[PDB]
RNA sequence: UGUACAACGGGGUAUUGUAAGCAGUAGAGUAGCGUUACGAUCUGCUGAGAUUAAGCCUUUGUUGUCUGAUUUGU
RNA sequence: GCGUUGGAUUGUUCACCCACUAAUAGGGAACGGCUGGGUUUAGACCGUCGUGAGACAGGUUAGUUUUACCCUACUGAUGAAUGUUACCGCAAUAGUAAUUGAACUUAGUACGAGAGGAACAGUUCAUUCGGAUAAUUGGUUUUUGCGGCUGUCUGAUCAGGCAUUGCCGCGAAGCUACCAUCCGCUGGAUUAUGGCUGAACGCCUCUAAGUCAGAAUCCAUGCUAGAACGCGGUGAUUUC
RNA sequence: GUGAACAGCCUCUAGUUGAUAGAAUAAUGUAGAUAAGGGAAGUCGGCAAAAUAGAUCCGUAACUUCGGGAUAAGGAUUGGC
């Protein structure tokens, strides 16, 4: 979803031209990954080999 | 059906695309044939442009009408430190061209040309060059057999050059490398000259000198998105046109129902390589000169540097060459200067050129002065004097 | 640069400088032939009624009295009064031809000087009985 | 090529600076700079704006007659060339310069002698007229010193 | 450059497009030259024909003599108010716009020029330098 | 008028072209030669009075690095198939 | 960890046009008793004062700063 | 190949005059975006016709249509990947540009009863176009840099606010002007044509075989870009 | 307060400080200005802009229903003390 995006330097880390900073779904994602840690961590899993094996989403009404 | 009136087109075709240089110095795409009679030569030379002033000549000009008379005419300053040989390359020919076949560096290079070859100076362990330098040992086997390679097989021999761009008071440290051809005796002699100079400086009148007609090649100065008026110098049309007047009326009304290549269109102008020919150099200035922007006829002890020194660009304290007109580029631009790429049989080539007077007035304003004496001594004492 | 002094000081609206009406003034002929203007049928006042100190004619001779009762004609006779400041005066500022712009100075003190203010009595006198 | 003087202002107008007016008596007028040249159009007087050098002569602030400043004249009789002569004004200029230069520097020194006497007066006077400031000044030297001392 | 001319001439800056009034400097009594056409001018879409000191034109009487009046005549332009640069190193302007009659060939019909005349006018223009009495 | 690619007016070019101009060129070559050796020559005096205070067969590979690089990049085309010259 | 970089400061180079404060015997006159009071303005200290890179030049001064993040192998 | 203009005129211009100019050639890509004539609907008046509603042989005046952010084309600008990274280059292909007049000398010579009157070679400027450039001149000012003016407000001085950049003068820097300055070339192959040798055809013939020159023509030299899937040379290549 | 003035501009009492923000300053726009020399050569057409402007004094044509036209036109001036 990038048509008409402005263009940044940012993005040769990941080899592209189209990036941006969404700050609201970057603090809702962060809240998500807190939780997901925090049940991990209540599970007693260990947080240093944890990695996000699935994530997904799609739409609300 | 035909148009009513006759016009020439808008803007050159040749000068296409109008699109940004690929590098900050333009490339050298011709040099000056070869004659395997003349002796061993530089075809060309690297300076910074510092700016402009203004001389008066005592024009010697048979059949003009300012014959024996004076003119005051416009020159371009460029600052001309001398350039250090660091390497030689050799080429060949073949079906598909010249193609180089070998590069042979000097033991030695300085920071200055180090620095060329990294983004990152002060991070890097500065380690270019470090394991070639140890080819030179024991009599130099390997930078021998290269040698004798250039010489059995090369057509065309060109010597690597670097600006020494500490001399300037320019505030970037990373020098200009380049290649500058080889035009003088045989295959071998160009290789042993090349050998015998590396780690070696040229000066710029060991490669032109005065009342010599060269060439200014560099990219000129940038101006960002423009639109067609500007760009092309298409007329405005009337006043509140809807969607505006600085356009062109109708980019097309016939029938192959594209926009032709040939229509005015808005874009980038400035910053493209441009190569302008003969160009007078009126004089050689030597850096320890302590009266180089002195004449015969102005006795004044003054150098070449105005009042203030050049606008962005500050004092010349080296060689430099002062050209009649103007230059592509804009100041601080590292341009180069070609030798001539023909014999040219104008008279103003032949011309010798006798400098009257030198303009050393401040370029920051109205300057009515030569020199901060001649100020003081206009203006008198003031309050903070006594 | 601005409206006003580009419009009123452009060079098609130039008007006599103050030397030319110094000198004018100077010599008692030059007053006369002033003074005595032939019939012009393109001047304001058919060339009658002309104030030499602001070089300006009048379509009246009660235009002419109205002006000489103003503060713009007292003006220009204020600027008119001391050394006409020729190129001579600042050649000498400048330290050139000081000897000339000495003489020229003691000329105008002694010669020229009561003359122009002698005849610019009378040219008083003359108008204000006409008038 | 010459060195001309700006009517308006005397600067050097030098060759290819300023511009030129010919009047029709064929008076030509040189101005070294458009400031200059807007101010002669405008009709402003030379002797009125104090930043010109007929306004300094006029009122004083430089020396106008000297020795010194009698060497430069129109020369319309011209002598033959003489390799001595030039060499003998060549040197004669310089030390015209430098005396010119001395003179200049005695007349500003006569002109401003008595500025020393009149600003020991005003401080004087001023010291005099402010007691409690003073007062407040010991006070902050004193709380310093002891400051200092411990 | 012109019939009459005496020798080429160089590029002054253009100050009279086709449509000025120039006053008349010579004594034939006309009082002003409305410019209608200039000699040797280029050919260019949209750009008017201009004239310089020391031009030849085609002028009509405007103010004069009615019998000197309705009828067309050469001219020569010996002052003009647009400043254009000399050589020797100013830029110099006069107070008006001002020409001559004169003859294809470059001859006067007057006898004498008031006024001051350009330096490249009278020296391109010999008939000219002979009738003038001021040159610059 | 003439072009500039008229062939008349080129050849009078070459004829005034092989006379003093050319003349000229030779002269100044000369002048510019006789000064850059004058240049090397002060060089080589300044570095000695510097040091004065202080005191072939071209045929195969030109240098194992070559010779690994290029074997390389020829197999690599081999194995791939995208040589110019070579089935 | 240096012909290091920066923020200030200094010196040039420019733009404008003579700062604030004090004083005078200069000031058309008027009022009270030659003096004083008011007084546009004038004169002196004063080419003074102000600005000067933000895309000007230069720098023996003062004060600081030098560091994090990501990726890449035949 | 390269140019082919500036204007006047609507009681009509399916054109005609004046001038400049080297010249003011003809035409196609429509006639198989702004804008005036025109398909201009509702208002109105005059004329002709009609018994009338009305229509016209007609004449005059006034009268809202308003995309683009989509695809493509065009102009410029980034960019993944083939070990990594950096520097110096080659040139397939594509584009291409210069133009016209005058002047000195040749010369008052050739030619010519006279009146008149050239050119090549050697030199100097300018028109149109193109590419740059800002030393100088001019223009521009939110440098709100300096100064000044009106009205009001901060008690006065000083120092300042507001007046939709208040107004006036100058004004560096930057930008910019045929309103400023500079620069814009030389090798092969040809056309028309003029020839050589020479048959057809025991004459002859520039043509048939062969061959010499020759146009602002062509292809190059030179100039711009550089294949993002064309290429070469060279430097360094990781200690957890 | 200025001013003829409930005009425009500035201020006291009282009342607001609401209208998505931040960063840069390409082209093209919307709104507003300045420009050498010339002065309608532009354009179907002076469209649009520019120029004029308050007040005092001098002066003011044809025509006319005698009431007007008329601020006709054209000129001189304006601060402070
Ligand atoms: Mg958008
Ligand atoms: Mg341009
Ligand atoms: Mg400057
Ligand atoms: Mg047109
Ligand atoms: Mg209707
Ligand atoms: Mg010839
Ligand atoms: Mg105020
Ligand atoms: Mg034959
Ligand atoms: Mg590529
Ligand atoms: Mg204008
Ligand atoms: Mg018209
Ligand atoms: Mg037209
Ligand atoms: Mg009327
Ligand atoms: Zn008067
Ligand atoms: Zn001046």
């Amino acid at each position: 979803f990038n048509s008409s995006i402005g263009r940044t330097a940012q993005g040769k880390e990941f080899g592209v031209t189209k990036a941006r900073w969404p700050a609201k779904s970057v603090k809702f994602v962060q809240g998500l990954l807190q939780n997901a840690a925090a049940n991990a961590e209540a599970k007693g899993l260990d947080a240093t080999k944890l990695y996000v094996s699935h994530i997904q989403v799609n739409q609300a009404p | 059906s035909h148009r009513k009136y006759e016009a020439p087109r808008h803007g050159h075709l040749g000068f296409l695309p109008r699109k940004r240089a690929a590098s900050i110095r333009a490339r050298v795409k011709a040099f000056p044939k070869d004659d395997r009679s003349k002796p061993v030569a530089l075809t060309s030379f690297l300076g910074y442009k510092a700016g402009m002033t203004t001389i008066v000549r005592d024009l010697d000009r048979p059949g003009s009408k300012f014959h024996k008379r004076e003119v005051v005419e416009a020159v371009t300053v460029v600052d001309t430190p001398p350039v250090v040989v660091v390497g030689v390359v050799g080429y060949v020919e073949t079906p598909r061209g010249l193609r180089s076949l070998t590069t042979v560096w000097a033991e030695h290079l300085s920071d200055e040309v180090k620095r060329r070859f990294y983004k990152n100076w002060y991070k890097s362990k500065k380690k270019a060059f470090t394991k070639y330098s140890a080819k030179y040992a024991q009599d130099g086997a390997g930078i021998e057999r290269e040698l004798a390679r250039i010489k059995k097989y090369a057509s065309v021999v060109r010597v690597l050059v670097h600006t020494q761009i500490r001399k300037t008071p320019l505030a970037q440290k990373k020098a200009h490398l380049a290649e500058i051809q080889l035009n003088g005796g045989s295959i071998s002699e160009k290789v042993d000259w090349a050998r015998e100079h590396f780690e070696k400086t040229v000066a710029v009148d060991s490669v032109f000198e005065q009342n010599e007609m060269i060439d200014a090649i560099a990219v000129t100065k940038g101006h960002g998105f423009e639109g067609v008026t500007h760009r092309w110098g298409t007329k405005k049309l009337p006043r509140k046109t809807h969607r505006g007047l600085r356009k062109v009326a109708c980019i097309g009304a016939w029938h192959p129902a594209h926009v032709m290549w040939s229509v005015a269109r808005a874009g980038q102008r400035g910053y493209h390589s441009r190569t302008s020919i003969n160009h007078k150099i009126y004089r050689v200035g030597k850096g320890d000169d302590e009266a180089n922007g002195a004449t015969s006829f102005d006795r004044t002890k003054k150098t070449i540097t105005p009042m203030g020194g050049f606008v962005h660009y500050g004092e010349i304290k080296n060689d430099f060459i002062m050209v009649k007109g103007c230059i592509p580029g804009n100041r601080k631009r590292i341009v180069t200067l070609r030798k001539s790429l023909y014999t040219n049989t104008s008279r103003k080539a032949l011309e010798e050129v006798s400098l009257k007077w030198i303009d050393t007035a401040s370029k920051f304003g109205k300057g009515r002065f030569q020199t901060p004496a001649e100020k003081h001594a206009f203006m008198g004492t003031l309050k903070k004097d006594l | 640069m601005g409206r006003y002094s580009v419009k009123r000081y452009k060079t098609k609206r130039r008007t006599r400088d103050l030397d030319l009406i110094y000198n004018d003034l100077s010599t008692k002929e030059s007053v006369q032939k002033l003074l005595n203007q032939p019939l012009d049928e393109t001047k304001p006042g058919l060339g009658q009624h002309y104030c030499i100190h602001c070089a300006k004619y009048m379509e009246t001779a009660i235009a002419l009295k109205t002006h000489l009762k103003g503060k713009v004609h007292k003006r220009r006779v204020k600027e008119l009064r001391g050394v006409p400041y020729t190129q001579e005066v600042s050649d000498a500022a400048a330290g050139y031809n000081l000897n000339k712009f000495l003489n020229r100075v003691q000329e105008i003190t002694q010669s020229v000087g009561p003359e122009k203010e002698s005849n610019e009595a009378l040219l008083k006198e003359h108008l204000d009985s006409t008038l | 090529m010459r060195i001309y003087q700006c009517h308006f202002c005397s600067s050097p107008c030098y060759p290819g600076h300023g511009i030129m007016f010919v009047r029709n008596d064929a008076k030509e007028f040189r101005f070294c700079r458009s400031k200059c040249h807007k101010a002669f159009k405008q009709r402003r007087n030379p002797r009125k704006l104090k930043w010109t050098k007929a306004f300094r002569k006029a009122a004083g602030k430089e020396l106008a007659v000297d020795s010194t400043l009698t060497f430069a004249q129109r020369r319309n009789v011209p002598v033959r060339y003489n390799r001595e002569l030039v060499a003998t004004t060549l040197k004669a200029m310089a030390r015209i310069e430098e005396i010119r230069q001395k003179r200049e520097r005695a007349f500003y020194k006569n002109r401003m002698r008595g500025n020393k006497e009149k600003d020991f007066l005003r401080d004087k006077k001023l010291v005099e007229s402010n007691p409690e400031l003073l007062r407040i000044r010991e006070v902050e030297i004193a709380r310093k010193l002891a400051k200092e001392q411990e | 450059s012109g019939n009459g001319a005496q020798g080429t001439k160089f590029r002054i800056s253009l100050g009279l497009p086709v449509g000025a009034i120039m006053n008349c400097a010579d004594n034939s009594g006309a009082r002003n030259l409305y410019i209608i056409a200039v000699k040797g001018s280029g050919s260019r879409l949209n750009r008017l024909p201009a004239a310089s000191l020391g031009d030849m034109v085609m002028a009509t009487v405007k103010k004069g003599k009615p019998e000197l009046r309705k009828k067309v005549m050469p001219a020569i332009v010996v002052r003009q108010a647009k400043s254009w640069r000399r050589r020797d190193g100013v830029f110099l302007y006069f107070e008006d716009n001002a020409g001559v009659i004169a003859n294809p060939k470059g001859e006067m019909k007057g006898s004498a020029i008031t006024g001051p005349v350009g330096k490249e006018c009278a020296d391109l223009w010999p008939r000219v330098a002979s009738n003038s009495g001021v040159v610059v | 008028a003439k072009s500039l690619r008229a062939s008349s007016h080129l050849n009078a070019k070459s004829v005034k072209r092989r006379g003093v101009f050319q003349k000229a060129v030779d002269a100044r070559e000369q002048r510019i030669s006789d000064k850059l050796k004058e240049d090397l020559l002060k060089q080589k005096l300044e570095d000695l009075k510097k040091k004065e205070e202080q005191g072939i067969s071209t045929s195969g590979w030109r240098d194992g690095r070559h010779h690994t690089y290029k074997k390389a990049k020829l197999m690599k085309q081999s194995k791939k198939k995208t040589s110019f010259t070579r089935f």
